[PDB]
């Protein structure tokens, strides 16, 4: 109503936010595939907290109900099993679309000023999504659940000086135990979905201070008509709210396949060793990562020393943090960048690809090769970036968009 | 080498067998405590009394899970492994894996029951289905000649062409009240069971997703069309 | 853009609000779903068999039946004969409106009078009223006779479980269905033969 | 049918 | 570093949103001792969450577990008594500080124009608390919280039709049971905490949009400098912050006493009969809410009809909402309002006030008929003041801020 | 009821021991104090961890467990009519004064079916099971002279000092929590000086 618009408007700047941050927010018109991720992001958070939020309401965080607890919300509670298979596929889902999201960020070169904030809060956000995923993965309390914790936990134990009296002050206890299930429940459903969320919002702030990239790296705001519009840009909502939807839905449509047909994803998304209670004394015959961190994972089964391992697997997430000062480039797209940004590209995506599918599986002489060579061929992506986004030649980024 | 079984959760009957096997050969030590019998009396169609009168020896509720008497660590003792619950073995260890892991018991003299597995070797749980299936050797028995894949069977009668082989699982002949076919259906049947009890949400979940599915696509036309409109 | 063709942007616009409505009380339907009791509440209870030979005078045992308290008091005379007296101040002396076993007399609300089985959960917010055998208490007033006293918004019942007129109780304590076994021995759950 | 398909496997042999 | 903040002020609104929220926010100088109780609020929120927090890492939400998880936190977990009896005392804090800055507004007449909003949040706010309060309540599964647990979702039975449905629906069982108490832990752990948030960013944002009031009820505004700054205005940094630091510490001060020398409060911050293990069988002999809803159980306790009491409840929190619009008085401040304004919010505290006093204890004839004659008054300080507002004399109010 | 008071003071260890000493012999026969550990209270009331072992620890648990008892909460409902309820926190349910007066108002009372009444709990469902030591007490509440191992001076005593275990087991962070709040409050005030003059320097 019009009335009731002018009497909020007045008392809350309702229109003037949906006029700065939806409406009248110009973003690029040649936005791809690649940029559907971000809003699908918000998207699988949304279900993550409901569906999490609804797990808690049946779930017991303790040692001797955790996986009895799971089990009565698949079997006892009405629609249970959707909500948990809703949950599970939502956290597979959103490492899926977060990486894909990293992986447009990489494309096109949207960390390179002037969102290179942008690109920090947005690793922050990685950082906490890995952490929520890690704490969330023991609560099951499962085998998988309890010994991935044990390895991951002991893994602190690597420093040299602190890391077991660290390693014991974060377990809580002298092991694994129901103590260190109870204090991740408590981080994984408050406090980190809280620091999530202040972080999602950091991030959206910050892009929309800064504006949007474009898969042509064009700097759409040096254009711009009479009105002030930039030539290249269109109104946020409503032609990317209504792209944004088309999106939701297809993502829907494949989330829901696999929630109701393919909800363990071939023991991906939830893994068979997993639905055997957690066994202090029995480990897995070879115990591996969820798969989201199955490249980490293999760098640090790729370093022969333990401290050295850790610390590499550390620098490889660290390294996305100085991305943005690792490249050189005069030109953001990777479209227009030389063949040797074309190529590191294709090297180091193949290279995380190839971590992953070995981080999976058991030690192996070709994997372990690979995952040297690979692990070599990731750092070395990041860590050569000043110097072949220099040596390279690049093409002359349009004044207008392609389309 | 594991065997591939077809398991039909949609058969009542064949459920309702494997119910009964698990309920006689298997919860002497084996819980099911994450499933209920009213649950399984529901899914499976047994009607509550005949599930009370039929499956129900604990002296459980209809509404109780499907506990049993031997403690886990009592039974760790024992075996020297603790059983693990069964519930969702199926889902942890597969249906081919246990179709081929409770038909793959041979004697083994040197092992502290007397029997050993070829899909678990070393397995700490006896062979309680040998009165069924009868003492199971390694020894010498006829098997179908391959070479290279190049699988040989009867032209005329359709049976295969077989050659002996000195390190295979032998029924001894007139030692179990069923034979390799009664006994492979009787397996069938448990492993069906566990199956549907390690995941008894399947039916309903492909049912409920494919109605998800048609409302999806319904939605995405709209999408589509709103969004290709209101583009140009 | 060259003349939006409205109506058909209206058009679809309404139709994927409504299909997107529907999905959303689709997606809603697990959620609230999920809320009504589940397979660990309905397990229901078993009829319970209790011995009530053993209740002194003027006394009352707690009967635990499905997860409630059952009064069992086993009433004097005194307070029997009393009862008929405090009909004026009961909003359902004949328990016309209340719960109760069709075989149990109206107003004493028991199979036998100087036994009552009382449903222990008050009828306004559901809490075990606080049983008060006493006369005259100097908190619950002269005109008292023994009864129950709800602690929470004290609802005030009769030793036969009716409420009191203008209470926040609007109904007399329910009577579960029960029977006698034996003379003494009574159990909460089966009707009582016709 | 069904009641035939869940027989108890022990069968106990009573007096009378 | 002014190089980094230029670094980041192209990247974020860091200084201009620091700029328009708390420096260069020009808020009347005049707040007295009234104007406390927003950051306290904020503060004790900032305390509830953490400390909840730190507590869910050792709770255990089920009917078997809650008890004994409460007492493993008093005295098994390192300092685990220190975070308890912060968030219970802390929650005893919260209803204090949120009843006096309720109060401020009824005072100041801060619910009115520009205000409506504002007072609108606050009162969501309001609700949610309550909610989170009373569910919070409920976790420590003593006698109190079964017993309070089972009248407040009987509540919701006495509608006449959906009322035992609905009642049933919320319980997730036939009866208050664990299922009740995992389910309420859930939404008071993450649902509640996520919408209370939302909630006072909305309340703080349509504040700042509108302005804050001052005890004189002068519009400020009115009366500015040649550089736009009002005339009683001053900077909310740093001198309310430092006021407000001030605040703290004396808040801090009490709370602490509170904490480690009568956590107990006699009983009215930890109920006695909660210490108790919940009994479905035996209600406690004084069955009483805890001291922050006795006001509201009292008039439910004071009408004699179920249905109707439940109503009276219900309006008794709801007429809050509309005050903005029943208060037709031409002045804020009660200051400058006539004297039946100001001996009608006399009555009202009173009224509040004895309400939660004989709420606080077992029906009685005097503690009946002055319940009654409370709600009454409560009742008639809402439905009459759009007639003893207009009825009323008021005093001009000055151009400038006394003091 | 009218009840008695008592000084209760948590800063007696022996008093305290002679408490658990009674608590463990006369009352975990019936209930228990699951809620806190027998390492703890041996660590607050200064018993050696063998001693504690030797001399308290009945049930054969470690010095690490919960005060469990084997008689089970239903099994206790049904016998006595009442289940004995856990004590760890019954000085904060009912209160020190509450349980002195208590313990020491058990009468005789044959209408009742453990031939005992309480003038604070009447008709508890408790038999008088200190009547070896306090006596015969019948009805105002007199002890039948020689009848009991203890006069009613030593009966007070050894009654205070259960009553004063009882309240240290409702509340073992007493002492540790008034010691820390001290220094925390010193900290605060302390606080309060600067943050107040940097109020008055600012509103200049
Ligand atoms: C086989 O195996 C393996 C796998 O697995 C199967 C693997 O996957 C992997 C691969 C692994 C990965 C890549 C996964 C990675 C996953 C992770 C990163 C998971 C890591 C998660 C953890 C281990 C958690 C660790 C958490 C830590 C260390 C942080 C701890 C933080 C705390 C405890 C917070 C401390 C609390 C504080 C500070 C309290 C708050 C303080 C206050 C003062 C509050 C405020 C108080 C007041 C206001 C009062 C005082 C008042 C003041 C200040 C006065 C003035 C007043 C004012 C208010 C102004 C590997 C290698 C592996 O081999
Ligand atoms: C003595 O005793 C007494 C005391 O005690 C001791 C007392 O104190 C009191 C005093 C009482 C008080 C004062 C206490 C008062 C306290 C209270 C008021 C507390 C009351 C609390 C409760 C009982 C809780 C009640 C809760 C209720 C009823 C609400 C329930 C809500 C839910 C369950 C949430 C609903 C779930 C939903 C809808 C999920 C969300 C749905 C979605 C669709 C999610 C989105 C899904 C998708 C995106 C998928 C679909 C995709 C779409 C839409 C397509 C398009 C794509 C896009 C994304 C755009 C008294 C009287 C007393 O005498
Ligand atoms: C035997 O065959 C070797 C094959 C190479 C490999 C995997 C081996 C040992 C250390 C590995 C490095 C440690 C540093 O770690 C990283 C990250 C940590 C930084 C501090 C140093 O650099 C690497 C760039 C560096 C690094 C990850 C790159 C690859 C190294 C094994
Ligand atoms: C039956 O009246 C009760 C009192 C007088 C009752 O005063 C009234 C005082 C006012 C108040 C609080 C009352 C009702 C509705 C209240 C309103 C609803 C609306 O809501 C709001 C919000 C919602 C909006 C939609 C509308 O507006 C408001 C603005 C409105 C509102 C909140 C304002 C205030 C209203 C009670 C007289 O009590 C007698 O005394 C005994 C009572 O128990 C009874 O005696 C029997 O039972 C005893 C057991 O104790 C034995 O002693 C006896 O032996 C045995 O005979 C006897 O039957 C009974 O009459
Ligand atoms: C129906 C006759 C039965 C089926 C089907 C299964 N069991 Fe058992 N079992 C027993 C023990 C002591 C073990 C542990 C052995 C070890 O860990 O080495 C087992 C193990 C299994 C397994 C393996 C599960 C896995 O994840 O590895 C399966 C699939 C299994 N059992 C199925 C003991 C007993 C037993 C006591 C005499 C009985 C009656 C049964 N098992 C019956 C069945
Ligand atoms: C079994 C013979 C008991 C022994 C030995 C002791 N107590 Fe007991 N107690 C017992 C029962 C069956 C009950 C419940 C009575 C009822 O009607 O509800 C109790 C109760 C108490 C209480 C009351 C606590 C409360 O109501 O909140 C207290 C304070 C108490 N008991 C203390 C107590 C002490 C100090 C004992 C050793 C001297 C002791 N009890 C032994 C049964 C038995
Ligand atoms: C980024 C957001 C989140 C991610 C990525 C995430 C991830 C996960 C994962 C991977 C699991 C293991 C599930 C399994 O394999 O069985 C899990 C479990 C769980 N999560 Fe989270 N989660 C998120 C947010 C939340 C929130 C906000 C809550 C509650 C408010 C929550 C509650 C739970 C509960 C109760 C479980 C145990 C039940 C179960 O395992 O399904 N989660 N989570
Ligand atoms: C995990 C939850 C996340 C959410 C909800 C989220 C949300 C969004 C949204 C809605 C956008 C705008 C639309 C789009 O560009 O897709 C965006 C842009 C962006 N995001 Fe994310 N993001 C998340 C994580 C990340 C991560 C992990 C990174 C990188 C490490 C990242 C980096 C970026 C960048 C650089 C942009 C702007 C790039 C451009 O304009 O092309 N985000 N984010
Ligand atoms: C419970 C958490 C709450 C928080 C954290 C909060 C926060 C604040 C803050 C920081 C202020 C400005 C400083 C101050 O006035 O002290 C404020 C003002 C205000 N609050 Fe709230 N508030 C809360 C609850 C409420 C409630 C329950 C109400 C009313 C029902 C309310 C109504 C108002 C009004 C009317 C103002 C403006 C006061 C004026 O301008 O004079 N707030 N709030
Ligand atoms: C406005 C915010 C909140 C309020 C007013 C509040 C209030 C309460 C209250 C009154 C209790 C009862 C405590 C007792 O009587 O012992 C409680 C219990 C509890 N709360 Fe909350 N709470 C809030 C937020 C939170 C949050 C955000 C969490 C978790 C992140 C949390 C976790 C808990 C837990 C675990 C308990 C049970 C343990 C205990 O009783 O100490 N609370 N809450
Ligand atoms: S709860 Fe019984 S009178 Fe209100």
């Amino acid at each position: 109503m019009n009335k009731f618009m002018a009497w909020v408007d007045a008392r809350f700047p309702a229109t003037k936010m949906w006029e700065d941050h939806l409406s009248k927010y110009y973003a690029p018109k040649n936005f791809n595939f690649w940029y559907f991720f971000g809003s699908l992001a918000l998207l699988v958070l949304v279900n993550q907290i409901l569906t999490g939020i609804w797990l808690t309401m049946s779930f017991t965080p303790s040692a001797e109900e955790a996986f009895a607890s799971v089990e009565y919300i698949m079997r006892d509670v009405d629609y249970g099993w959707i909500i948990r298979y809703m949950h599970s596929t939502g956290a597979s889902a959103f490492f899926i679309v977060v990486y894909l999201h990293m992986f447009r960020g990489l494309l096109y070169g949207s960390y390179q000023k002037p969102r290179e904030l942008v690109w920090i809060f947005g690793m922050l956000i990685y950082l906490a999504l890995m952490a929520e995923a890690f704490m969330g993965y023991l609560l099951p309390w499962g085998q998988m659940s309890y010994w991935g914790a044990q390895v991951i936990i002991s893994l602190f134990g690597a420093i040299p000086v602190v890391g077991e009296d660290l390693a014991q002050w974060i377990r809580g206890d002298f092991l694994i135990s129901g103590i260190t299930l109870n204090r991740f429940f408590a981080l994984h459903v408050i406090a980190l979905p809280i620091v999530l969320l202040g972080l999602v919002v950091l991030h959206i702030l910050a892009l929309h201070e800064v504006g949007s990239n474009n898969p042509d790296g064009v700097d759409i705001k040096k254009k711009k008509d009479e009105n002030g519009v930039p030539l290249d840009g269109i109104a946020f909502h409503p032609y990317y709210t209504v792209k944004d939807i088309v999106g939701v839905v297809v993502f829907l449509f494949i989330f829901c396949t696999v929630i109701f047909f393919f909800p363990e994803m071939g023991g991906y998304f939830l893994e068979k060793p997993n639905f055997e209670m957690a066994n202090q004394f029995k480990t897995p015959e070879h115990i591996a990562p969820v798969w989201y961190f199955t490249p980490f994972y293999a760098i640090l089964r790729a370093v022969p020393d333990k401290l050295m391992g850790v610390v590499a697997m550390g620098a490889a997430i660290a390294v996305l943090f100085v991305l943005p000062w690792l490249d050189r480039s005069p030109v953001r797209s990777i479209r227009y960048k030389g063949w040797l940004s074309k190529l590191w590209l294709v090297i180091f995506a193949v290279s995380f690809v190839i971590l992953g599918y070995y981080g999976a599986q058991a030690p192996s002489p070709l994997g372990t090769t690979l995952s040297r060579v690979c692990t070599v061929l990731y750092f070395a992506f990041f860590i050569l970036m000043p110097f072949y986004t220099r040596m390279e030649k690049t093409k002359p980024v349009p004044e207008r968009v392609t389309g | 080498q594991l065997d591939h079984v077809d398991i039909d959760l949609t058969d009542k009957a064949a459920m309702q067998d494997g119910a009964r096997t698990f309920a006689n050969y298997c919860m002497g030590c084996h819980s099911a405590k994450f499933q209920r019998y009213e649950r399984v009396a529901t899914d499976l169609g047994i009607p509550a009394d005949l599930m009370m009168e039929k499956l129900v020896f604990t002296g459980a509720k209809i509404g109780d899970h499907m506990d049993i008497g031997m403690k886990p660590a009592d039974a760790k003792t024992w075996f020297g492994a603790a059983p693990p619950d069964l519930t969702l073995v199926a889902r942890v260890r597969g249906t081919d894996w246990l179709y081929s892991y409770l038909r793959s018991f041979y004697e083994d003299p040197k092992r502290p029951w007397g029997v050993n597995n070829v899909i678990f070797p070393n397995v700490g749980m006896p062979n309680v289905l040998a009165p069924l299936q009868g003492r199971q050797v390694i020894g010498c028995k006829q098997v179908q000649v391959v070479e290279d894949g190049k699988k040989q069977f009867d032209p005329l009668t359709g049976t295969p062409l077989t050659h002996e082989a000195c390190d295979q699982l032998t029924v001894v002949p007139k030692t179990g009240e069923l034979n390799e076919a009664q006994f492979d259906e009787k397996v069938k049947n448990l492993v069906t069971f566990l199956a549907y009890s390690a995941n008894p949400n399947k039916l309903a979940s492909e049912r409920i997703g494919t109605y998800v599915l048609l409302y999806l696509a319904f939605f995405f036309v709209f999408a589509y069309l709103l969004k290709r409109e209101y583009w140009k | 853009n060259d003349g939006v063709n409205a109506g058909r942007r209206r058009f679809l616009v309404a139709a994927t609000s409504v299909v997107g409505a529907a999905g959303a009380v689709g997606a809603a339907v697990p959620f609230v779903g999920s809320w009504f009791p589940s397979a660990k509440a309905k397990a229901a209870g078993a009829p319970v068999q209790v011995n009530v030979g053993k209740i002194d005078p003027g006394q009352q045992i707690i009967a635990e039946w499905r997860g409630k308290p059952v009064f069992i008091v086993h009433r004097t005379k005194e307070m029997l004969d009393a009862l008929p007296s405090l009909e004026g101040q009961l909003a359902d002396p004949d328990s016309k409106a209340s719960e109760q076993p069709e075989y149990v007399d109206p107003k004493l609300r028991s199979i036998k009078p100087e036994l009552a089985v009382i449903v222990g959960i008050c009828t306004h917010l559901g809490c075990s009223p606080t049983f008060r055998p006493e006369v005259a208490p100097a908190d619950l007033g002269p005109d008292w006779k023994g009864g129950y006293f709800c602690p929470c918004h004290g609802s005030h019942y009769d030793l036969a479980g009716r409420v009191y007129k203008g209470q926040p109780a609007p109904l007399n304590l329910p009577i579960p269905p029960y029977t006698f076994d034996a003379d003494d021995v009574i159990t909460i759950g089966v009707d009582q033969e016709k | 049918a069904i009641a035939k398909r869940l027989e108890p496997v022990g069968k106990v042999c009573v007096q009378g």
